[PDB]
């Protein structure tokens, strides 16, 4: 299958340089356009430009002439976006998108790379259990969770049981506190009879602080 | 400057009904070569956009026949017949007839469904957190519609203001409900000065408000 897998989230200071990657697989890399699109928070998609991997030539939209560059590592089937002299307006999710030139469209997209430009240092989350609502001997449904508290910047990743538990899971949007730091909870509902057999571990990953935590959630 | 304008911004539609999203460009998308390069993408919650329709009326592979685009020149429409819960997200039109490629601003398709009451759960602070010097109490409202919900905190029967935050999920891709967290945060010392912690929920699906509570230390 066609896949475009981008690199992870970044935190940068104003004036620094960020280089984002997008590894292509499943097609002849050199025969399709590689486009870059920006999505700032709550905003419409903006086309930034493309690089032609057949010829190495770059073309940019008006707003993206200057601090922006595109690069290719053809042997590695990887395309890169570089932004130099980072400003707060650059805080956005950036997508690579394959251009199918035969109908001039963006038929496959990468998953997005989040970049936060900030003067502030990263802070890793503390992870706390939200312990099961009921006991087994009175049945029905029980809720349980993890509180992912006091981190910067966005995003965090939360899975349950290393991705094996997905049904019933709600990871809430992050909210800011007056501290300037994010918190969120992730909850799951389960049969209360399974609390005595099944163990439940939330796996939290905050890449900008290199925090990886597994937390067992029990009574 | 080539402007693409979508209307409406938000479109609520019931399951099984027809959704209709308009896209208008400031210049004609008919290329001197003969083609009209007007496309549609769908971006669901947290995800990358996905290719839906190309050159006005052509469905991308895997796109069901209930999606259909039409129009010519400057005015185009995407129609979703028999809307399903999985069709939730932001629809974007795009043009690449004129350099440079541009997107419209997006239309958020919302699903209207029947009222659904929340299941309510209260969670006291972990021991681990209290040892860290703070106390968060979490109230969960799970699987409700509509989104509107009133959640009050009482600590020893005193109404709390100014010390809680709410967060709400996007509509569920299978049953079109929402869930909400309310988090009451206090210092460990304030927390330990009171016994009863209660959250009270008022919602269209409930004939009277539901309270969940716990007594501290138990």
């Amino acid at each position: 299958q066609v896949q475009l897998v981008q690199s992870g989230p970044e935190l940068k200071k104003p004036g620094e340089t960020v280089k984002i990657s997008c590894k292509a697989s499943g097609y002849m890399f050199t025969n399709y356009g590689m486009n870059w699109v920006k999505q700032a928070p709550g905003k419409a998609l903006k086309w930034m430009g493309w690089i032609n991997p057949y010829t190495g030539e770059s073309t940019f939209a008006d707003d993206f002439k200057g601090r922006f560059a595109f690069f290719l590592e053809t042997s590695a089937t990887t395309a890169y976006l570089q932004i130099n002299n980072l400003k707060n307006e650059d805080t956005a999710t950036y997508f690579c998108a394959r251009g199918t030139t035969i109908v001039r469209a963006f038929d496959y997209w990468g998953q997005g790379t989040s970049v936060t430009v900030s003067s502030a240092s990263t802070k890793g989350p503390s992870v706390f259990p939200l312990a099961p609502s009921s006991k087994s001997t009175s049945g029905g449904t029980a809720a349980l969770g993890c509180l992912v508290k006091d981190y910067f910047p966005e995003p965090v990743t939360v899975s349950w049981n290393s991705g094996a538990l997905t049904s019933g899971v709600h990871t809430f949007p992050a909210v800011l506190q007056s501290s300037g730091l994010y918190s969120l909870s992730s909850v799951v509902t389960v049969p209360s009879s399974s609390l005595g057999t099944q163990t439940y571990i939330c796996n939290v990953n905050h890449k900008p602080s290199n925090t990886k935590v597994d937390k067992k959630v029990e009574p | 400057e080539l402007v693409m304008t979508q209307t409406p911004l938000s479109l609520p539609v019931s399951l099984g009904d027809q959704a209709s999203i308009s896209c208008r460009s400031s210049q004609s998308l008919v290329h001197s070569n003969g083609n009209t390069y007007l496309h549609w993408y769908l971006q669901k919650p947290g995800q990358s956009p996905k290719f839906l329709i190309y050159k006005v009326s052509n469905r991308f592979s895997g796109v069901p026949d209930r999606f259909s685009g039409s129009g010519s020149g400057t005015d185009f429409i995407l129609k979703i017949s028999r809307v399903e819960a999985e069709d939730l997200g932001v629809y974007f039109c795009s043009q690449s007839t004129h350099f440079f490629p541009t997107f419209g601003g997006g239309t958020k398709l919302e699903i209207k469904r029947t009222v659904a009451a929340p299941s309510v759960f209260i969670f006291p602070p972990s021991d681990e957190q209290l040892k860290s010097g703070t106390a968060s109490v979490v109230c969960l409202l799970n699987n409700f519609y509509p989104r509107e919900a009133k959640v009050q905190w009482k600590v020893d029967n005193a109404l709390q203001s100014g010390n809680s935050q709410e967060s709400v999920t996007e509509q569920d891709s299978k049953d079109s409900t929402y869930s909400l967290s309310s988090t009451l945060t206090l210092s460990k010392a304030d927390y330990e000065k009171h016994k009863v912690y209660a959250c009270e929920v008022t919602h269209q699906g409930l004939s009277s408000p539901v309270t969940k509570s716990f007594n501290r230390g138990e």
